[PDB]
Order: C-alpha cells, then structure tokens, then sequence
C-alpha cells in the first residue's frame, strides 16, 4: 500500500463536504449529515494497485488565505468543485482556484469535478436560476473549463444519489499514482 | 480518551445516542439543534484525543526512546502543550454542561438550551487571547512539516519508533502530519457548527444573540490568527 494525499478545493456551496462524506461511510447519511469533514485514509484498489488514499477538506478556510495553504504541503492529487447549480462557482475556477492550486501544487494534477449533477434536472433549481438569467451548467461548459484550465480531466457526481463518486475517487486515485 | 466519553459520544447523531422513547418527546427543531450540538461536542473530544497522541505518544515517546538532539522534538510539535491545556479545559466544560443536562436516572438522555454563553466565555478576555497566541505560533507547521520529512528518511531509530507507535489501526488517520494539519484546521471548524446551531436555535432570543455574538467572537479569533501567521524555515 502506497500512501497518497488528496485535498478538496472549491467554494463554500460547492458541496466538497458532502462528496468527501458521501465516499468515506459509503452511503448517503440517512439520520444526520455532519457539517465538518475531519480528515479519512481509503483503502482504495484501482487498476490492480493498492493505494492508502489520505482525505482533506478545505471547507472553513475559504475566508483565511494564510491559514488556507497550511493544507497543500505534500498534495498527490487536487480535487477542484464546483456545484452544476451555481454557474458562479465555476466562474471562479479560472480566476481564483486555479492560480493558487498551481502555486503551491505545481505538476500536481487537478480533476475538474462537476458536483451536485442531480440538481441539473430539477424543477427548483432550473426557476429559481432563471430568475438570474442563468441556467444549470452544461457538461460541454464544464468540459471546457478544465481544457482551459489545463486539468488533468473533467468528471461529474452527484453525492445525493452516490452516482459518479466512487469514479471520481479511483480515477483521483491514479492521477496520484502517475510520475 | 476515556471510555466514559468514548461511550457517550459513540452515536453518528443526538437522536441515536439518546433513547427513543427521550427522543419522542422533542419537537423535530430541538432534534436538529441537539444534532449539530452533539457534534460539537464529539469532534472537540477527537480534536483532544489529537493533542494528546502528539503529547504522551508522539513527543513523549520520542523524548523516552529516542536520542534526539535538543530543540528537535520541540520543533516537531510546536505548543502542543498549550494548545493541550486550552482545547481540554474547553472539552471540559463543555462535558458538564451536557452531564448537568442529563435527567434523573438517565446517563444518555439529555438536552443543552444554554451554549452560547459558554462558547462567548470561551472566545473571549484572556483565554481569547491565549488562543490566538498560540494558533499563531501554524507558521511553525511547515518548519515541523519538513523537519518530520528529513528525520524519517535519514534516520534507522526515528522510522522504527514512527513505523511501531502508528502500526495499531486506531490511529491509521493519526499520523505525525495529519496529527498537525488536524490541529491547524480545527480553528476554521467552529463558525461552521456555531453557524447551523444558530439556524435551529431561534426558539428562545436570548439563546440566538447568545450564537451570534459567540460566531462574531471566533471570526474575529480567525481573523487575528490569520493575520499574526508567517512561515519559518531552517
Ligand atoms: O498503472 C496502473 O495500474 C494505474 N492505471 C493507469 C491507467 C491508465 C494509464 C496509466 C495508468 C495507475 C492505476
């Protein structure tokens, strides 16, 4: 077993949180869902390779840009989100995320993950977005951005209904592995 | 950590650590205060069971099986000491409140209406102050960071105790660095539960300007703390 460091960045209703306890108890929380993310070593085997997977969060730390890149020293794998119900947050990818994460993680490679895809089709968010002129962001905007940005790929989830997040993390998982 | 608090806080939540029929007689916007209340709590004991593998097993461990060189073991564990001495104090008070909430006949069921003075008390004068010392001496992480990293692929002794202390499965999250980054992220933890305490605790006005205030207080700390930290390096 290799160890390897993956660390969650994105804004505050990116839904990093979520994801990251979604994978870790392997189940969506049916009685509470905690508010805070401590930390959590997966035992992950992607491609025949056994991998000790060391889980950060950075949500809390938005505000507090010296306290903030305590948490990249050592950094395998970058997880970059942003929630498909808040184009904002993907517009703050390229100006903000990506300019830190490239300056204390250099090579190291950045996933560009499309969280809360669920809500891409739902009645609610498709109203309450248009009353802003804007609507759900597309696969193909999200795709985009991670060419501009130059990550190492683009992949959606949805840490409500658990689909795509056991991807997210084994893909993570040999973008960590890759020298 | 004791097996009395380990038991206590056992339960993923407030509504499966007390008993069911207890739980029955609450309205569902006391479940979801005591919920995020309970977590409080539970994540302030792990943070402390933290300090205490890097006080008595890490640095103690070191100082009485290891030759180190002096200042070396200060350096791997900057103010742990102090930071032992404020979180469980803190832990502390924090326990009694929950054990005065406890009903007669009962050691599980019970419910805390009065947190925000305690959390003013604790973000505020002179343990306040001690607080932000401390977290801003956090530009000595990266300096242990780096000098953890050097010690264990230069020396025989020091990757034997590290590879035998942290072999039990108990403390496969708990290594020396996620030891240190669980400690400097802890800090920005606290607005995060104050602030959905505060969303379910509008039943008594006293009790929300009691969170409000107490939110305003640990920012203010944050602020502080992320202004007075600078990294050092040898
Ligand atoms: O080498 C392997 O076993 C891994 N897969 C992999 C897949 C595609 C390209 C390169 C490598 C990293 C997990």
């Amino acid at each position: 077993a290799i160890r390897k460091k993956l660390v969650i960045v994105g804004d505050g209703a990116c839904g990093k949180t979520c994801l990251l306890i979604v994978f870790s108890k392997d189940q969506f929380p049916e009685v509470y869902v905690p508010t805070v993310f401590e930390n959590y070593v997966a035992d992950i085997e992607v491609d025949g390779k056994q991998v000790e997977l060391a889980l950060w969060d950075t949500a809390g730390q938005e505000d507090y840009d010296r306290l903030r890149p305590l948490s990249y020293p050592d950094t395998d794998v970058i997880l970059m989100c942003f929630s498909i119900d808040s184009p904002d947050s993907l517009e703050n990818i390229p100006e903000k995320w990506t300019p830190e994460v490239k300056h204390f993680c250099p090579n190291v490679p950045i996933i560009l993950v499309g969280n809360k895809k669920d809500l891409r089709n739902d009645e609610h968010t498709r109203r309450e977005l248009a009353k802003m002129k804007q609507e759900p962001v597309k696969p193909e905007e999200g795709r985009d951005m991670a060419n501009r940005i130059g990550a190492f790929g683009y992949m959606e989830c949805s840490a409500k209904t658990k689909d795509g997040v056991r991807e997210v993390f084994e893909m993570a998982t040999r973008a960590a592995l890759q020298a | 950590s004791m097996e009395m608090d380990e038991k206590d806080f056992a339960a993923d939540s407030w509504s499966l650590a007390v008993d069911s029929s207890f739980l029955q007689q609450h309205k569902k916007e006391v479940m979801k205060q005591q919920d995020v209340i309970y977590e409080l709590i539970q994540t302030e004991l792990h943070h402390v069971r933290t300090l205490k593998i890097m006080t008595r097993l890490f640095r103690t461990g070191m100082l009485e099986e290891l030759h180190l060189e002096p200042g070396v073991v200060q350096g791997l564990f900057p103010c742990v000491d102090e930071l032992s001495d404020i979180h469980t104090r803190f832990l502390s008070q924090l326990l009694e409140r929950r054990r005065q909430a406890l009903c007669p006949g009962s050691t599980r069921n019970f419910v805390i209406h009065r947190l925000g003075d305690l959390l003013i008390s604790q973000f505020s004068g002179p343990s306040a102050e001690q607080m932000c010392k401390t977290y801003s001496e956090c530009s000595r992480h990266s300096k242990a960071l780096k000098l953890y990293k050097e010690l264990y692929a230069r020396d025989k002794r020091f990757q034997q105790f590290i590879r035998k202390v942290t072999r039990p499965a108990v403390l496969k999250r708990h290594g020396v660095q996620e030891c240190i980054l669980l400690v400097t992220q802890r800090i920005t933890k606290y607005p995060l539960l104050i602030s959905r305490i505060l969303q379910h605790s509008h039943g008594i006005e006293e009790e929300r300007q009691d969170l409000t205030t107490a939110l305003g207080l640990v920012k203010e700390l944050l602020s502080n703390v992320d202004e007075g930290i600078y990294q050092l390096e040898k």
